[PDB]
DNA sequence: GACAGAT
């Protein structure tokens, strides 16, 4: 008799948190007909009336677009048909998870639906998914009410939670027309170059016969960063700067080695000229000393970006390696949501008991004992983006519990955590500068007087240095000697992967969990190999490719396209230009620009003949 | 005007052959010093200059310049920065200008900040030495108590990358 | 017989 209201959300755990949330802790949860998704049920009152509440998880997407049949053969049509004339429709992605099957199961009797999907472009058209899969099962409208219902919440809390429910809205078919013509775009384009290319280089060269050659939106320029930066390596002229440094004893035995003010000269003669001036000298001249107390900022909250920089330079991991052990301690309860650009701490987050579970571990056990002794320090202000709270460690782990990769990864990230909310260091910096002559020489020296994070990141520290000797103006120093030195500019180094995340990161290219899968894509497909220190080189494909593409069309190439077609694409969201008009407009503008492509391909032609 | 005007321009500092002075000069029923000064600003030294600078001095053999004379710029490098970066902060900026009275060129590097000359500082613009300057290796060492920028509008052809 | 990007 009661009716039943279905409450879909996006994830296992966000459905757990908010049905625990909602139902004051009297939830019934059993497993569905997938494994991965569970079906949580309670009681309580929605409209004024007795309802049944049934909390249920995608997990993630539920659909995604492909050609019909024959658009499919890769032979029976070219690729100049898959701009117009190629109709495409929607499949389950994850056929491994039977998401439509279940949601219709979990939907056979419901009433009512309320979708608790997350406040972003891509969760407006999972909720159009899931209502286009579970409305044809329902049990109809008796009348005029409403039957589909939306929640926007901003963070996963008590009162953010309750004042969702309180508060109730509708979907914004805008957004998820905005996504769905990205989605098409991305596939309509992607597909007919990549069928042209490969199918076109395997026909004139043997060497690349059974490898694919591809065209993105996004892979493309993420190999195009690599290979402007082998431009720029390829294109050097080095020089041959000269510089001026002597040594002054201050005492019977210690020497210090001095800079010179004027860092560089780029001409022997002046070099020249100025070691002149300063050869019969032997009486060095104190004039400044400064005594400035610093200090160096704590971390922020850790990042996914963050973590996978991190990941790449220090631990030694690939990003899509770093992203499936994540996914991993994730699940097994070890670390929080692995994929959000949230670098701010939600206002009620428990850091003091966070942290005091990490109060056993030998490694960094005093540490913590102290910290909770004398207090914590707020954390820094951030960014907050709406996504999930940064990626913090949620239980207590030892190497013998944790694997010999994930406990590297989980390392980082508590000693992180404990580094965001200890002290800054603090630390003196004392310069001395000296008079040889008609010139001018400076000695610079650090003091550590308070170490704070850097006692549980030991890496981020300042080096032990001698103490600089106590002098004040006017003291006379030996001069010890006086040379130059013949240097060399250093041409710069293959990009390496903590570099290219920041650049995407910059330019909009991929998200959270596309970026880690672009940097693998263009390393399998022989674009680029990774080398000694995680640098990646480019290869005679990847040159011929990303040069080809200059001579012919630049804007396949160029790292801004991408945000200048998402910025047109946000017209639909906001009802200023129809889906039709603009999905059109933009197809025509390519569909010309990949005629051009075809015509003008004996370009590349004379490139990759060199090379095979 | 002879004697008058050559001793003018000695004082001014202006060293200018006497054809140079019969030429540069415009309106010869009536005009005055600082006609020419005006109109010699804006002229080319090397058809009009004369010979003051000691011959040789690119050679370390003189450490001292008397008097003050004007001469122009050729061409400006920041000797501190590469050729590519030569805007980098990296290191403080150092000039190495290249001066013509005419016929010799010397060589001269920016010993301590001169706020007046800038890399955009263009070709053919007029500089005053007044008092001692010191040479050291064939390069003179300018500073702010002995460099006028008396400026000067000549064909640049400076243009641009 | 392969494709695009995204959760
Ligand atoms: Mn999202």
């Amino acid at each position: 008799v009661m009716k039943t209201v279905l409450m879909v959300a996006e994830k296992p755990s966000l459905a757990q948190s908010i049905a625990k949330i909602l139902s004051r802790g009297s939830l019934s949860s059993h497993k569905g007909l997938n494994g991965a998704c569970s079906v949580h049920e309670y009681t309580g009152t929605f409209a004024g009336q007795p309802v049944r509440f049934k909390m249920t998880s995608v997990c993630g997407h539920v659909m995604t677009l492909d050609f019909l049949g024959k658009y499919n053969k890769w032979d029976k049509v070219d690729p100049a048909e898959l701009f117009s004339q190629a109709p495409t429709e929607k499949k389950e992605a994850n056929p491994k998870l039977n998401m439509v099957k279940f949601l219709q199961v979990e939907g056979r009797g419901c009433d009512y639906i309320v979708l608790w999907l997350d406040c972003d472009k891509e969760g407006e058209n999972i909720c159009f998914e899931v209502l286009d899969a579970v409305l044809p099962v329902m049990n109809k409208a008796h009348g005029g009410e409403k039957t589909v219902f939306r929640a926007r919440f901003s963070s996963i809390t008590d009162t953010d939670i309750c004042n969702a429910m309180a508060c109730l809205g509708e979907p914004d078919h805008n957004e998820a027309l905005s996504v769905d013509a990205r989605q098409e775009l991305d596939l309509r384009i992607g597909c007919a170059f990549t069928r042209f290319q490969t199918k076109y280089f395997q026909g004139k060269y043997g060497d690349l016969d059974s490898s694919l050659i591809s065209f993105g939106p996004c892979q493309t320029p993420t190999l195009g960063f690599c290979v402007e930066r082998h431009d720029k390596i390829q294109s050097f002229k080095p020089e041959t700067y000269w510089v001026l440094q002597a040594k002054v004893n201050t005492d019977k035995d210690r020497s210090l080695l001095l800079d010179w003010d004027r860092v560089r000269v780029f001409d022997r003669e002046i070099a020249q000229m100025f070691l002149n001036m300063t050869k019969l000298e032997k009486e060095a001249q104190v004039e400044a000393t400064s005594r400035k107390e610093k200090a160096k900022q704590r971390p922020l909250a850790l990042n996914t970006v963050e973590m996978l920089r991190v990941a790449s330079s220090s631990l030694g991991m690939g990003p899509q390696h770093a992203m499936q052990t994540a996914e991993r301690l994730y699940t097994q309860g070890y670390i929080s949501y692995p994929r959000t650009e949230t670098t701010h701490y939600p206002e009620n987050f428990d850091l003091k008991g966070s942290l005091r579970q990490q109060a056993n571990h030998p490694y960094w056990a005093d540490t913590v004992k102290r910290l909770l002794a004398e207090g914590i320090n707020r954390p820094r202000k951030g960014h907050d983006a709406g996504d999930h709270p940064p990626i913090t460690p949620m239980k207590s782990a030892t190497e013998a519990e944790l694997g010999g990769d994930a406990w590297r990864l989980y390392e980082y990230i508590t000693r992180h955590f404990i580094a965001t909310v200890s002290h800054d260091c603090k630390y003196l910096q004392s310069t001395i500068s000296f008079r040889i002559g008609p010139e001018l020489f400076t000695c610079s020296g650090k003091t550590v007087l308070s170490p704070g994070f850097t006692e549980v990141m030991p890496w981020q520290s300042v080096p032990l240095e001698e103490s600089l000797p106590t002098c004040q103006r006017g003291d006379a120093f030996p001069v010890g000697e006086v040379k130059m030195l013949e240097k060399q500019t250093n041409p710069p180094d293959y990009l390496t992967e903590a570099e290219l995340i920041t650049l995407m990161e910059k330019h909009g290219i991929g998200t959270d969990a596309s970026i880690p899968v672009h940097i693998n894509n263009i390393c399998q497909r022989n674009y680029v190999t990774v080398e000694s220190g995680r640098r990646l080189k480019p290869t005679n494909l990847g040159i011929v490719l990303v040069h080809g593409y200059y001579k012919i069309d630049a804007e396949l190439v160029l790292p801004t396209i991408r945000s200048a077609v998402e910025k047109q694409l946000n017209l639909i969201a906001q009802g200023k230009a129809d889906y039709r008009q603009v999905l059109g407009h933009t197809l025509d503008v390519f569909k010309r620009k990949f005629h051009y492509f075809v015509d003008s391909i004996a370009g590349m032609d004379e490139l990759m003949e060199v090379s095979f | 005007m002879a004697q008058v005007a050559g001793a003018a321009l000695s004082q001014a500092g202006w060293y200018l052959s006497d054809e140079g002075i019969e030429a540069c000069t415009s309106s010869p029923d009536k005009v005055n010093v600082n006609d020419i000064i005006l109109i010699a600003l804006n002229t080319d030294l090397r058809t009009i200059g004369k010979k003051f600078l000691p011959s040789d001095i690119n050679s370390g053999k003189v450490e001292k310049l008397e008097g003050p004379c004007v001469l122009q710029i050729q061409k400006i490098r920041n000797v501190a920065a590469p050729k590519d970066n030569e805007e980098s902060q990296a290191a403080p900026r150092m000039l190495r200008l290249q001066m013509t009275d005419g016929h010799i060129s010397c060589t001269a590097v920016e010993f301590s900040y001169m706020s007046k000359i800038s890399l955009n500082t263009p070709p053919g613009t007029k500089v005053k030495l007044s008092g001692i300057v010191d040479i050291k290796n064939g390069f003179l060492l300018l500073n702010d108590s002995n460099t006028t920028v008396l400026g000067g509008e000549v064909e640049h052809l400076i243009e641009k990358w």
